[PDB]
């Protein structure tokens, strides 16, 4: 009912070798071929990726910053206000980068701010800018 | 089986069953109810089982009555009409047995048989012990065919038939009870030597064996289940099959390695995508930190909108650090997951050049037992009286097999050295005409009812004729002799003055360099007293080296093992000879084989006997006159000593059955 384990005998294939004297060899040759382009493939995008990896080089360690921890405070400065209009405009509503940029706000308090002060930074104005570029 | 049953199963038949056979003879019986034929069943088998039970003797119906217990030797006829089939069937007081009734007085009929084989000889015996009168015609100088073996000094070795395949239900088991042939079992352990002389690691061994049959089976598969049976309007051999499967192996192999390799660009080139991107990251934060540098150069205390770029600028900046120190995160992982591909390779190749000659060797062995080439064979049919298979290991006979032949022709009109060269059967009778060997002028004319034919299928196959049929046999008999197959196969003896080899061992195989070689000299056998080494040569090889002096042939026999076992060990051996059957010109060949584009069924047709037409016309339909008997025409046995002896009890029962009538079957 079923070829032995492991030998492979497809009906595609039995017909595949079998359709003239030499098909069994075009066949073969085909792939011994297509095979090797396969290889040399492999070898260009080796060498390919390796030359990439020289210019990665050196890691970005020299462009690290150092962490800063900030203390997730209460109050807003008119300098935390000020930070925040301005990291609005250029970063939407990507409350994350906006709590980030200030440093010491909660994400929540961030939109927690965004409601509380729309009044008065028109922040629709500012919204509509940043949406704009 | 043991008891009764085993008498029947011991006699090739299902016990619990009435053949074909049985039903043409006791067709009430068999139509009747099956109470009776459960009694049947068991008279049968218990007859049988008597026999059996003692070989050396003839079995007569009082005897066989006498054993019998109620119900069962209540019913006389019964058990004279069995007891009676049995004998004259060949199933039992066959073989060599001490007579009880000395031969009826006066003989009935006469049959001329062509051939002393053991066809013949068995057929003979048997209508002798049936009271016709029987004369036997061989053209050689002995009897026995291709039961040949040689005698020298002590020395002995069969030429010919050499080994008896099973005891469980073989005839030739009653024939060794009957005569002293000594039966030596054959140790499985065969060590294969490559052409170097290195022994085969036990390693190899194994894996390639296995993968042979592995490979046999593949082939079944074709040819049952995807039906691959003919190619091109033309009937596929074994041996296309084979190299089919084999194609396809190599063929995934390479499938494989494909696919291997390129799971490893596609990630080599997702890696490369990575990279890309990395490096391009680079670039930015390269840059980003450039204007944090200068902005924060400002020094405070700035403006908001200056304190804003610092900070924003800081933050963009640890993000694409983060970015990136996942990606160096990832690009570890790919990194690491190419280095287990090419940890494992799929298998590199299907088969060694090592690899394919050791294959080679199994092949020539199965060359060496069908006699043939593979490509020779049928896909379909070669191996179709596999399942009639005996039972228990092989043995070989250590006095040589021709004692049996010998034996068997004890009693018997038999004429050596007159070669039938005409077979004429006719409404009234036969005229048989043969020559003296030894000078082809002087000729004889034999006359009889009946002739019974055990010429070789080689023999029959031969053109222009060896033998002339008058009339000319039917189209139906002759195409099957075209179409069966009649291969070749020889043996090369080397006595020797002493041992060198391991005694412990039977046989031995080396390995050719070539597959158009795997035949020559390809297995080496110890089977004797004395110092005998036999060799043989199989498959292609056999009908090229025909055509070689014995010397040569020597020449690489002796070769062939110094290099085995050492230049110093290998003597010169005092005594060789060499066969060449399809060279005999009564044998041309050895045996007959499933060609490709025939089966079974032409070994039948060549049984079927031959009825001449009416003498007068509109006179009525005669009797059967020629019939045949021999190897190639027991589809269930074909090719073995016990086949053809069972061929012959076979004829003979169908001879006597129309000469002598049969009075049991009403
Ligand atoms: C040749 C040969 C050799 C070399 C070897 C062998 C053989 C062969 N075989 C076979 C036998 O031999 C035969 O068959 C017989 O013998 C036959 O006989 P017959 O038929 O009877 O015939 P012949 O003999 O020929 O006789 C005839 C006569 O005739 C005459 N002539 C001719 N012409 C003429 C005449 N006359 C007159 N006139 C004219 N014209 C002549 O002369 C003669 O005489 C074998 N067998 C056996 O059994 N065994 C053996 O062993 C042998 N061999 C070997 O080694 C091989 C074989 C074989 C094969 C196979 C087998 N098996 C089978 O088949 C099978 C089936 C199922 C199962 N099986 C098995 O198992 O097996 C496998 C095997 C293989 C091998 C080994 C082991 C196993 C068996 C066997």
């Amino acid at each position: 009912r079923k070829p032995p384990k492991g030998m492979f005998l497809s009906q595609e294939d039995v017909e595949a070798v079998s359709a003239n004297a030499t098909a069994a060899t075009t066949v073969l040759r085909q792939l011994d071929m297509e095979l090797v382009s396969v290889k040399r493939q492999i070898q260009n995008i080796k060498q390919t990726n390796s030359a990439l990896k020289e210019k990665l080089d050196g890691g970005i360690e020299p462009y690290r910053l150092p962490e800063v921890i900030q203390k997730c405070n209460a109050r807003w400065t008119t300098e935390e206000q000020l930070l925040a209009v301005q990291a609005i405009r250029k970063y939407g509503r990507d409350f994350q980068a906006i709590s980030d940029v200030i440093g010491n706000k909660s994400v929540v308090q961030v939109k927690n701010f965004f409601v509380n002060y729309r009044r008065r930074f028109n922040i629709d104005e500012v919204l509509q800018e940043w949406e704009a570029e | 089986p043991s008891g009764v049953e085993g008498a029947a199963f011991q006699s090739r038949l299902p016990h619990d069953r009435m053949t074909s056979q049985e039903a043409a003879c006791f067709p009430d019986i068999i139509s009747g109810p099956q109470q009776t034929q459960k009694v049947f069943l068991f008279i049968r088998n218990r007859t049988l089982q008597l026999w059996l039970d003692n070989p050396k003797i003839q079995l007569t119906f009082e005897a066989t009555l006498q054993q019998l217990e109620a119900p069962y030797n209540s019913d006389t006829v019964l058990v004279h009409r069995v007891h009676s089939y049995l004998e004259r069937h060949g199933l039992i007081n066959f073989g060599i047995y001490k007579r009880i009734k000395p031969l009826p007085t006066k003989k009935t009929g006469k049959v001329i048989i062509i051939g002393s084989g053991v066809s013949g000889l068995a057929a003979a015996r048997q209508l002798q012990s049936f009271g016709m009168d029987v004369t036997l015609l061989e053209a050689r100088d002995r009897v026995g065919g291709r039961v040949a073996t040689f005698r020298k000094g002590n020395y002995v070795a069969d030429l010919g038939a050499m080994v008896v395949t099973g005891l469980g239900g073989n005839p030739m088991a009653v024939v060794s009870k009957q005569v002293n042939m000594e039966l030596a079992k054959i140790k499985q352990k065969c060590p294969l030597y490559e052409a170097n002389g290195q022994a085969v690691p036990k390693e190899k061994d194994e894996m390639v064996e296995q993968e042979f049959n592995r490979l046999l089976e593949a082939t079944s598969y074709l040819s049952h289940q995807l039906d691959f049976n003919v190619l091109n309007n033309k009937p596929v051999s074994l041996g296309q099959a084979l190299e089919v499967v084999i194609q396809l192996q190599e063929k995934h192999v390479k499938d494989e390695q494909i696919e291997h390799w390129k799971k490893i660009v596609k990630t080599q080139e997702e890696l490369k995508e990575l990279l890309n991107k990395m490096v391009n990251l680079k670039e930015k934060i390269k840059e980003l930190h450039q204007q944090y540098k200068e902005a924060s150069e400002v020094k405070p205390p700035r403006d908001i909108t200056a304190e804003f770029l610092v900070k924003s600028k800081h933050r963009d900046l640890t993000a694409l650090c983060k970015e990136y120190d996942e990606l160096a995160e990832t690009q570890g992982k790919l990194e690491e997951k190419l280095q287990e591909l090419e940890a494992n390779p799929p298998s590199d190749v299907y088969l060694s050049s090592r690899d394919r000659q050791i294959l080679d060797w199994h092949f020539a062995n199965l060359e060496f037992a069908n006699a043939t080439p593979l490509s020779t064979l049928s896909l379909k049919h070669w191996d179709q009286d596999d399942d009639f298979e005996f039972t228990g290991s092989h043995l070989t006979v250590r006095n040589g097999y021709s004692c049996v032949p010998v034996a068997l022709a004890e009693g018997l009109d038999i004429k050596l050295n007159t070669a039938v060269r005409q077979v004429r059967y006719t409404a009234s009778g036969c005229e048989v005409i043969a020559v003296n060997t030894r000078s082809t002028s002087q000729t004889f004319i034999y006359k009889c009812d009946a002739v019974l034919c055990t010429l070789p299928l080689g023999v029959l196959k031969q053109q222009p004729p060896a033998v002339q049929f008058v009339p000319p046999l039917p189209e139906w008999k002759t195409s099957a002799v075209q179409r069966m197959g009649f291969g070749n196969l020889n043996k090369v003896v080397l006595c020797f003055d002493r041992v060198f080899w391991d005694p412990s061992v039977n046989l031995f195989g080396h390995v050719g360099s070539t597959t158009a070689s795997r035949g020559e000299l390809f297995l080496f056998w110890n089977l004797y007293k004395a110092p005998i080494l036999l060799a043989l040569v199989a498959g292609e090889a056999a009908g090229i080296m025909e055509n070689i002096s014995d010397d040569v042939i020597v020449g690489r026999c002796l070769a062939i093992l110094k290099g085995i076992f050492g230049s110093s060990a290998v003597p010169q051996p005092k005594e060789t000879v060499v066969s060449r059957w399809r060279a005999d010109p009564w044998a041309r060949g050895s045996y007959s084989y499933v060609a490709a584009g025939s089966s079974g069924n032409d070994y039948d047709l060549m049984a079927q006997p031959i009825t001449p037409g009416p003498s007068i016309p509109g006179a009525p339909q005669p009797i059967p006159r020629l019939f045949f008997a021999g190897e190639h025409t027991i589809r269930n046995y074909p090719a073995t000593v016990h086949g053809a002896l069972l061929s012959g009890l076979r004829e003979a029962g169908r001879i006597a059955d129309q000469f002598l009538g049969a009075m049991y079957t009403l």
